[PDB]
Parts: structure tokens; C-alpha cells; sequence
């Protein structure tokens, strides 16, 4: 079958890991500061 | 903490209108690391007093629910 030459290859390639910047937990995200803040007089 | 919690409970039993006594009771529960017990007491008080304007109670409820995580919607409210 001498006709138009074309190659079909589906692209589903996974991207490389992004490694985005990491959020920093608040001081009130730790159990001990939470206890100190809630137990305030 | 045990004695203060007992005193807060006695204050509540003497006069139920003392919201400050109940809030101190919840704070003492927090002091004794009774996270679940304080949460149950706070839910009972809020559901009985949904119209009460205890801003600090609602702030504490939001903080507790955020620590829980699954109850984020009540925390937002």
C-alpha cells in the first residue's frame, strides 16, 4: 500500500516530579504551642 | 487542674447562667489533655446554646476541629 507516510504514537508520558517549595507550619500547628495558647488565663 | 475543674463544675451547678464557669471547665479539660472530653462538652454546650455569642468558645471549637482535620467545615463556620 504505497500511500502517505505518517506515524501515530499517543503521548501519555508522565512529567518529572515537580518538587515544589514546601510550606512552613505555623507555631500554632504544633501541639505544645496550642496547649500553651488555649490554657491562657 | 482536677480541683479547678471540680470548682468550675460546682459553679456551673450552682448557677447555670455562668458561661465563664463552663468555659473555664473546658479550659481545665484542655489542661488535663482531655481533648475528646473537652470537644464533647463544647459540642453539648454549643448545641444547647447555638444562639450564645461566646466568641472564644467558637474560636476554641474551630481550633479543635482544625486539629481534628475532618471537621474543617465546622472549623470554618
Amino acid at each position: 500500500r504505497q500511500d502517505y507516510i505518517a506515524k501515530v504514537r499517543y503521548q501519555n508520558d508522565l512529567p518529572a516530579p515537580p518538587c515544589p517549595p514546601k510550606l512552613l507550619k505555623y507555631e500554632i500547628e504544633k501541639e505544645a504551642p496550642q496547649k500553651e495558647f488555649l490554657k491562657d488565663s | 487542674y482536677v480541683q479547678a475543674q471540680k470548682q468550675f463544675k460546682q459553679a456551673e451547678d450552682s448557677q447555670n447562667s455562668n458561661t465563664l464557669a463552663k468555659l473555664g471547665y473546658a479550659q481545665c479539660l484542655i489542661a488535663r489533655n482531655e481533648v475528646g472530653d473537652a470537644t464533647i462538652y463544647l459540642e453539648k454546650f454549643f448545641k444547647e446554646n447555638q444562639d450564645s455569642k461566646s466568641s472564644e468558645m467558637m474560636l476554641l471549637l474551630g481550633i479543635i476541629y482544625s486539629q481534628s482535620g475532618k471537621s474543617y467545615y465546622k472549623a470554618i463556620i
